[PDB]
RNA sequence: AUGCGCAGAUACCGGGAGGAACGCCGAUGGCGAAGGCAGCCACCUGGUCCACCCGUGACGCUGAGGCGCGAAAGCGUGGGGAGCAAACCGGAUUAGAUACCCGGGUAGUCCACGCCCUAAACGAUGCGCGCUAGGUCUCUGGGUCUCCUGGGGGCCGAAGCUAACGCG
């Protein structure tokens, strides 16, 4: 399950510089992997109409703030979609 | 290896309605086994109607567990024969030989079970009624031991034990009634295999029915030349009688039959 | 007869019938009484006053075995279920001690209307 | 409220977070093996709750009646 | 792998070679799922409040340890197999709450 | 009445099976977009409250349309029915009684996967923010915790709002 420490080291991986406690960067490294491993359980249950529905709100949520990402620039952030991989 | 039930072909013509099963070890049986004469006609005179066939393969199974009360068997896997309610597993005795036996509830290919002498109440393994652990259940069992698995629930889930008294326990069996069977005798441990067959869908009948092997049944069927019933006009009948000189449908048959007190009770009847 | 000094006095009681029987030490019985068994029917059967008569045959069988002594089961309640017990200590014969059960359920099986109004 | 027995001051410093508790566990028994009350036990919402809980724990898997045949009545 | 205590009761009528045989297949099983102690306990035979089991009292069986999380159903169900398992519990472990100080 | 019992019941004792439910605790109490959600245990999970002020850098509020979500009833196949139980059958009724009462018993009620979205769907009152006495109680996070503070619930409650309640 939730793993903070791996967490930690690609908030990381991602936060460009080592000084990024909380930037738009992780809000996608985060909302990504949780989203994610979250979603792979959804499939092996198929009920909890509840929380999938709350991963709904999460992901739009994610999605969104990406969307401002372009709203400045979609440069770097173009680079980010790369990185990762979702939006493809 | 277990099976679907429900694919069901869509209006290819009429040909509506009709249920697929797939066992998956789909092989093709094993060494052991013969073939049935045509009968349907027999002793040489002919009898009951209905009867065609359709293709030939048949059947030889054991229903016997005492030969051998031990030598754990794995799964060899699923499959089953032109015959049975229910399809089977051919099972391998870790001795090497290897017999055609039940196909309770989904066991597992490979699995390990047998039987006897104290078996662990697993569904797959048998044992002496006895070691029934009363609430359990069982099917193949047989009463009068060595009369073989006497009681083959087909496809028939449905040996429920029920207590025991005397050298007897007490089963709730198919029908819906309680018999007994002395506890030295035996029981295939658990369920059935097949049910979902049972409610198998089939499309034109002539087809369907036939290629089962059974063509037909036809009564008052006008002419009542003979056809017990009356005839030789629309209106069904009156008298209240069946083909071959009956007695309707609502009369007994059993007797003294000594058979019959000597166990069971419950008498025959359900209510779903 | 058995005789056994002490035993049971099973009290149960309905609120329109009630009853009561003489239990062995462990649990089996020898005779009883009960609302319809006082030469009654319908309702009365009900009333903590047969509740003291039953009690009463109870009691006067109970002395005609070898007992007397008992512990008091208590099964429900009784339209009356008193005026029995106490007819019950009354007839001494023995007033021992009492056991409370009147079995609870626990919630696992909605009634008839009777105590459905009972939402 | 009613006081003339309580019990949060039968036992002191008692870790809730227990089963094996017989002795302390019972002091809430009273008959039937109820579950005496914030009526007794005098322990905020944070108290019945997890105190509670244990209550469970200690019937669940046993040595405890979780209800008994009174013997007085 | 996290830490549960592992609180489970075991048949009464035992006996010698028995205690024997069913508890350590309490461990090797423990083992192969990933168990192995940290607090290897028990306080013996003892009675309860209510005849479960068809018996007053039985023997009970505590050890506290490190399991691959998950895993605990598992075993778990491997344990209440044994038949006289006449109760297999696990809980997470956690032990902190000083009421009335 | 009734229906069930001397072919012994109704009560008491012991044992068997199974379905459902889940007492006290448990609350005028809690979590949830809503619906609604509870014996404990464990697996995986989501909303969400407080404090350091550390990160980013206004990306945010709204939501026609759609998209997923959910009472109970009922349908679909495959399980299952201990009890309860429209329907049905009785018995009691009045003048009538198809219903209010007592005696019965199906479907359904329950589980899986699929399907209906249904409404006194309620606080009959859209959401998002900020401005205007206090008093009281209760649960919950932080503290110099006679209390204070963030949050959360009922209650009293100036101004004020309304045709009037009553909101506050």
């Amino acid at each position: 399950p939730i793993t903070k420490e791996e967490k930690q080291k690609v908030i990381q991986e991602f936060a460009r510089f080592p000084g990024d406690t909380g930037s738009t960067e992780v809000q996608v490294a985060l909302l990504t992997l949780r989203i994610n491993r979250l979603s792979e359980h959804l499939k092996v249950h198929k009920k909890d109409h509840h929380s999938h529905r709350g991963l709904l709100m999460m992901v739009g949520q994610r999605r969104r703030l990406l969307r401002y990402l372009q709203r400045e620039d979609p440069e770097r952030y173009r680079a980010l979609i790369e990185k990762l991989g979702i939006r493809g | 290896k277990f099976k679907p039930y429900t694919p069901s072909r869509r209006f290819m013509t009429v040909a509506d309605f009709s249920e697929i099963t797939k066992t998956e070890p789909e092989k093709s049986l094993v060494k052991p086994l013969k073939k049935t004469g045509g009968r349907n006609n027999q002793g040489r005179i002919t009898v009951r109607f209905r009867g065609g066939g359709h293709k030939r393969l048949y059947r030889i199974i054991d229903f016997k567990r005492w030969d051998k009360v031990g030598i754990p068997a794995k799964v060899a896997a699923i499959e089953y024969d032109p015959n049975r309610s229910a399809r089977i597993a051919l099972l391998h005795y870790v001795d090497g030989e290897k017999r055609y036996i039940i196909a309770p509830d989904g066991l597992q290919v490979g699995q390990q079970v047998v039987a006897g002498p104290d078996a662990p109440i697993q569904v797959g393994n048998a044992l002496p009624l006895r070691f029934i652990p009363v609430g359990t259940v069982v099917h193949a069992v047989e009463l009068e031991p060595k009369k073989g698995a006497k009681l083959a629930r087909a496809a028939g889930t449905s040996a429920q034990i029920q207590g025991r008294e005397g050298d007897y326990v007490i089963l709730r069996l198919p029908s819906g009634e309680l018999r007994k069977v002395h506890g030295e005798c035996y029981a295939t441990v658990g369920a059935v295999g097949n049910a979902d067959h049972k409610n198998i869908v089939l499309g034109k009948a002539g087809r369907s029915r036939w290629l089962g092997r059974r063509p037909h049944v036809r009564g008052a069927a006008m002419n009542p030349v003979d056809h017990p019933h009356g005839g030789g006009e629309g209106r069904a009948p009156r008298g209240r009688p069946p083909a071959s000189p009956w007695g309707w449908q609502t009369k007994g048959l059993k007797t003294r039959k000594r058979r019959k007190p000597s166990s069971r009770f419950i008498i025959a009847r359900r209510k779903k | 007869k058995r005789q056994v000094a002490s035993g049971r006095a099973y009290i149960h009681a309905s609120y329109n019938n009630t009853i009561v029987t003489i239990t062995d030490p462990d649990g089996n019985p020898i005779t009883w009484s009960s609302g319809g068994v006082i030469g009654y029917k319908g309702s009365r059967k009900g009333t903590p006053y047969a509740a003291q008569l039953a009690a009463l045959d109870a009691a006067k069988k109970a002395m005609a075995y070898g007992m007397q002594s008992v512990d008091v089961i208590v099964r429900g309640t009784g339209a009356g279920r008193e005026q029995a017990i106490r007819a019950l200590q009354a007839s001494g014969l023995q007033v021992k001690s009492i056991v409370d059960d009147t079995p609870v359920p626990h919630n696992g099986c909605r009634p008839k209307k009777k105590f459905r109004k009972a939402s | 409220p009613s006081r003339k027995a309580k019990v949060k001051a039968t036992l002191g410093e008692f870790d809730l977070r227990d089963y094996r508790n017989v002795e302390v566990l019972k002091r809430f028994l009273s008959e039937t093996g109820k579950i005496l009350p914030r009526r007794r036990t005098g322990l905020s919402g944070k108290e019945q709750r997890i105190l509670a809980k244990t209550i469970k724990r200690a019937r669940i898997l046993g040595l405890l009646p979780f209800t008994e045949k009174l013997v007085r009545k | 792998m996290r830490r549960y205590e592992v609180n489970i009761v075991l048949n009464p009528n035992l006996d010698q070679s028995q205690l024997a045989l069913e508890k350590e297949i309490i461990q090797r099983a423990l083992e192969n799922y990933g168990a192995r102690v940290e607090k290897v306990e028990e306080l013996g035979l003892r009675r309860l409040a209510y005849p479960i089991a068809k018996d007053p009292q039985g023997y009970f069986l505590w050890y506290q340890v490190e399991m691959p999380e998950d895993r605990v159903n598992d075993l778990a169900r491997e344990l209440r197999i044994r038949d006289n398992v006449r109760r297999v519990m696990v809980v997470k472990s956690q032990e902190p709450f000083l009421a009335n100080a």
